[PDB]
DNA sequence: ATTGTAGGGATGTCGAGTCA
DNA sequence: TTGACTCGACATCCCCTACAA
C-alpha cells in the first residue's frame, strides 16, 4: 500500500518546490493588490463615515471602545463588498485547494486547458465586480489598503501532503467549506491583529483559541490540511501567522510541515527570508508576544499519538536510554491514556531532559572529559553529561608541517574542532596524490566511518594549502 | 542552476496569474533539470529571486 | 605459483488492522 | 469514529576459493 523511499523522498522535495512557488504566488498577488490604480477606483466604494469608524481617535480612558468602532468599520466594509462583488465564479475546477499524489502524477497525462490571468485581467476584475472567492477576498484587502488601514492579505498554502506515504490515493461543497484566502487587520488600540472573512464565512474575529477559519471536520481537511497559514503586508512583508489559526500547532501541525526536522524549519525561514522585504517593526514583536503566548497556553495533548515527537514535552516512558532527568526537576503533567483504564503517563518537559553520551561519542563530536568528571548514567558504559566535557585541541602541526598521526598513520577529523590550528583540511579524492606528488608533508584525513574509515581528503598545514591546491587542479600532469 | 528563458517565463507566468496549473508544469520542469531539485533543497532563496526579477 | 573478482543490529517511521 | 497498540516492511545511524594465462 506502501511507496518506495525514492517516491517518499520525490514526494517531499516536490512539495517543498510547489510551497515554494505557491508562496511566491502570494507575494506577487500581494504586489497586484498595492496597485494605486486600483486604490483610486476602490476607495470611492468607501463611505467618510465607514472611513472615519475605520480610524477612530485614540481613546486614552477606554481603547475598547476604538476597537469597537474599528469591528463596526469592518463589518460595514464586509457588506458594502457584499453588494460590490456582483458575479461570483466556480473554480476552474479544485482552484488552490490540496491535490492528491494521484491527481498530480496524472496532471501530466491531460494538459486541461487553462485561461491566463494577466495583472491587467487581476485589477479589471477586481474593478468589475467578477471572480471567484480568491479573487474577492484578494480585491477585499486591496480596497481596505486604499482606505490606508494596515490589512494583510493571508493565503493558507496547499501543498500537495508530503507525508501521504501512500501509492493508491482515494464533493465540491466539502472543499470551500472553509477558505484558501482571507484578511487581516491591525488594531493599533487593543495592539492585535483581527480576522476578517468577508466573503466564505463572512465574519470577523479576533482569535484567541479558537477560530472559524481553521477547517475542522474529516470532509474539510481532505482538500485542506491546515500547516503553512501566509500573511503578506502592505509593505511587502511576509511573515508565517500559522500559530494563530492553528489549534494544536506544536502536536498535530508540526508532524505535518517541512518544518518538523531541522532541515526544514532552515529551508522554511530561508524561505521567509526572501520574501520578507521589510525590517522589523514594532508590531511584529507584539504578534510574536501573541504566538508565544499562544504556544505556552497549547500544554500538554490528550493522546500518546500527539506525544511522539513533541517540540517541548515527553513521555516518561518516551525518555531515551541516553538522557536522564535534570536534577531538581520533576513532571510537568500527567496524561490520562485514552482506551485503558485508571492507566496514567507522567509528563515531563523535554527541557527538564539532559542527553548523555559516553566518551567515544562525544569524540565523535569533539570533546574529551572535563577534569573531575563524574558520571551522570551507566549503560558497562558510562555516560556523561554535555558540561563534563570539553573541546579536544589536536597538538598543532610542526615547521615543516608535520602533523601528529594516530598507529593507523591517519588523523580524525570528525569536527572542524578536530583540525589543528595551523592546519586545514582538503577534502578530495586526488588530494592524497597532490601531497604525495609534492612529496610535501601531510596527513589522511578521516572524516567519519563506513559500516571502515571513510579517507576524504588530506590534513596538510595552511601554509602548504596553495601548493596542495595547485597539484589538485594540475592533477592530470602528474 | 540554469534555466532557459521559456521555463523561466511559462513558471513567473503559472506562479504569478495561474497557480491552479502548476502541476503539470513542475511535474515537466523538474523532469528537465535534475540539479533543480538540489538546488531548491540547499538554496530556495535563489529560485526565489529568480522568480521575483521581473 | 600467482593476479583478478563477487559475496551489521537496533531503532524509527508510516499503513493497516484489531480491540475497546 | 477514534485512539492505543501491534506488525510489516523498509530505511537510517553508529578474510579466501576457484581458476586461466
Amino acid at each position: 500500500n506502501c511507496s518506495s523511499n525514492e517516491e517518499r523522498k520525490r514526494r517531499k522535495y516536490f512539495h517543498m518546490l510547489y510551497l515554494v512557488c505557491l508562496m511566491v504566488h502570494g507575494f506577487i498577488r500581494n504586489e497586484w493588490i498595492n496597485s494605486k490604480r486600483l486604490s483610486r477606483k476602490l476607495s470611492n466604494l468607501v463611505p467618510e463615515k465607514v472611513f472615519e469608524l475605520l480610524h477612530p481617535q485614540k481613546d486614552e480612558e477606554l481603547p475598547l471602545r476604538s476597537t469597537r468602532k474599528l469591528l463596526d468599520g469592518l463589518k460595514k466594509c464586509m457588506e458594502l463588498w457584499q453588494k460590490h462583488w456582483k458575479i461570483t465564479k466556480k473554480y476552474d475546477n479544485e482552484g488552490l485547494y490540496m491535490r492528491t499524489w494521484k491527481e498530480i502524477e496524472m496532471s501530466a497525462n491531460n494538459k486541461r486547458k487553462f485561461k491566463t490571468l494577466k495583472r491587467s485581467d487581476f485589477l479589471r476584475a477586481v474593478s468589475k465586480g467578477h471572480g471567484d472567492p480568491d479573487i474577492s477576498v484578494q480585491g477585499f484587502v486591496a480596497m481596505l489598503r486604499a482606505c490606508n488601514v494596515n490589512a494583510r492579505l493571508i493565503m493558507s498554502c496547499q501543498p500537495p501532503d508530503f507525508t501521504n506515504m501512500k501509492i493508491d490515493t482515494s464533493a465540491y461543497k466539502d472543499m470551500v467549506k472553509y477558505p484558501i484566502f482571507w484578511c487581516e487587520v491591525w488594531d493599533k488600540f487593543s495592539k492585535k491583529w483581527i480576522t476578517v472573512d468577508p466573503v466564505n464565512l463572512k465574519t470577523i474575529e479576533q482569535v484567541r483559541l479558537h477560530s472559524k477559519l481553521a477547517p475542522k471536520g474529516v470532509a474539510c481537511c481532505e482538500r485542506n490540511m491546515l500547516r503553512y497559514v501566509i500573511a503578506y503586508d502592505r509593505k511587502y512583508g511576509c511573515r508565517d501567522v500559522t500559530r494563530r489559526y492553528a489549534q494544536w500547532m506544536n502536536s498535530k501541525v508540526r508532524k505535518r510541515r517541512i518544518t518538523k526536522d531541522d532541515f526544514g524549519e532552515k529551508w522554511f525561514r530561508k524561505v521567509i527570508t526572501a520574501l520578507h522585504h521589510r525590517k522589523r517593526t514594532k508590531i511584529d514583536d507584539y504578534e510574536d508576544q501573541y504566538f508565544f503566548q499562544r504556544d505556552e497556553s497549547e500544554g500538554i495533548p490528550d493522546s500518546v499519538q500527539d506525544l511522539k515527537n513533541h517540540p517541548y514535552y515527553v513521555l516518561e516512558q518516551d525518555i531515551k536510554q541516553t538522557q536522564i532527568v535534570k536534577p531538581g526537576c520533576k513532571e510537568c503533567g500527567y496524561l490520562k491514556v485514552h482506551g485503558k483504564v485508571g492507566k496514567v503517563l507522567k509528563v515531563y518537559a523535554k527541557r527538564d531532559i539532559a542527553d548523555l553520551k559516553s566518551a567515544r561519542q562525544w569524540y565523535m563530536n569533539g570533546r574529551i572529559l572535563k577534569t573531575g568528571s563524574r558520571c551522570k548514567k551507566v549503560i558497562d558504559e558510562r555516560l556523561y553529561s554535555f558540561e563534563d566535557t570539553e573541546l579536544y585541541i589536536p597538538p598543532l602541526a610542526s615547521a615543516s608541517g608535520e602533523i601528529t598521526k594516530n598507529t593507523f598513520g591517519n588523523i580524525e577529523v570528525f569536527a572542524p574542532t578536530m583540525i589543528p590550528g595551523n592546519c586545514c583540511l582538503v577534502e578530495n579524492p586526488v588530494a592524497i596524490k597532490a601531497a604525495r606528488f609534492l612529496g610535501v608533508e601531510f596527513a589522511p584525513a578521516v572524516t567519519s566511518f563506513k559500516f571502515k574509515p571513510v579517507l576524504s581528503g588530506i590534513v596538510v598545514a595552511k601554509w602548504l594549502r596553495e601548493a596542495i591546491e595547485t597539484a589538485i587542479d594540475g592533477i592530470e600532469f602528474i | 542552476i540554469g534555466l532557459t528563458v521559456e521555463d523561466l517565463l511559462s513558471l513567473r507566468q503559472v506562479v504569478s496569474g495561474n497557480p491552479e496549473a502548476l502541476a503539470p508544469l513542475l511535474e515537466n520542469i523538474s523532469a528537465r533539470y535534475p540539479q533543480l531539485r538540489e538546488h531548491i533543497m540547499a538554496n530556495p532563496e535563489v529560485f526565489v529571486s529568480m522568480l521575483l526579477e521581473a
